[PDB]
């Protein structure tokens, strides 16, 4: 199934120029969501009343797009950086890692 | 602009066959979200931190990582008057039926 699934995505901090700020970690798995939403009433696709209706309109009218596959649960991740006094400090960043996908 | 925006969408319950349970309304405006998610990202479309990162990664290498989707970010309800599985008449509020704003996710 090429349907709505989570997909691997690793963001390396060397490759974007951030590793002289973020002493740790060196990267993290964010993942992304992609795939078709033909039947958003599938219990595993968390869906909205709106996505279901719209997907229904799509089957009769191709000019209305189907619902889009997007993250529906995101978790935080922590990094370590240097203080103004060069003290190691942790900082949490919300909504960074896909935990579940769905149709919206 | 082909940028993520809100568009009209007329929902006709008679065309789906739900005349049978539904009494009123038999048609309503639901809207939908269509458009490009790319830099620059308007901040009043409150994009999630994850969506920013995905847009960045798609900006760097559009193979292997795709852009975010234009989808609803606030919805409102309508109330429907219809006939129960038990054959009663009821008036229930259905959540997330009308798009109020779009965004990138």
């Amino acid at each position: 199934k090429s349907s709505c699934k989570r997909h691997p995505l690793y963001v390396d901090f060397s490759d974007v120029g951030w590793n002289d700020w973020i002493v740790a970690p060196p990267g993290y798995h964010a993942f992304y969501c992609h795939g078709e939403c033909p039947f958003p009433l599938a219990d595993h696709l968390n869906s909205t009343n709106h996505a279901i209706v719209q997907t229904l309109v799509n089957s009769v009218n191709s000019k209305i797009p189907k619902a889009c596959c997007v993250p529906t649960e995101l978790s935080a991740i922590s990094m370590l950086y240097l203080d103004e006094n060069e003290k190691v400090v942790l900082k949490n960043y919300q909504d960074m890692v896909v935990e579940g996908c769905g149709c919206r | 602009k082909a940028r993520c925006s809100r568009k009209a969408l007329h929902v006709n319950f008679k065309d789906m066959g739900w005349d049978d349970w539904i009494i009123a309304p038999l048609e309503y405006e639901a809207f939908h979200c269509e458009g490009l998610c790319e830099f620059p990202l308007r901040s009043h479309l409150e994009p999630t931190n994850h969506a920013v990162i995905q847009t960045l990664m798609n900006s760097m290498d559009p193979e292997s990582t795709p852009p975010t989707c234009c989808v609803p970010t606030r919805l409102s309800p309508i109330s429907i008057l219809f006939i129960d599985s038990a054959n009663n008449v009821v008036y229930k509020q259905y959540e997330d039926m009308v798009v109020e704003s779009c965004g990138c996710r």
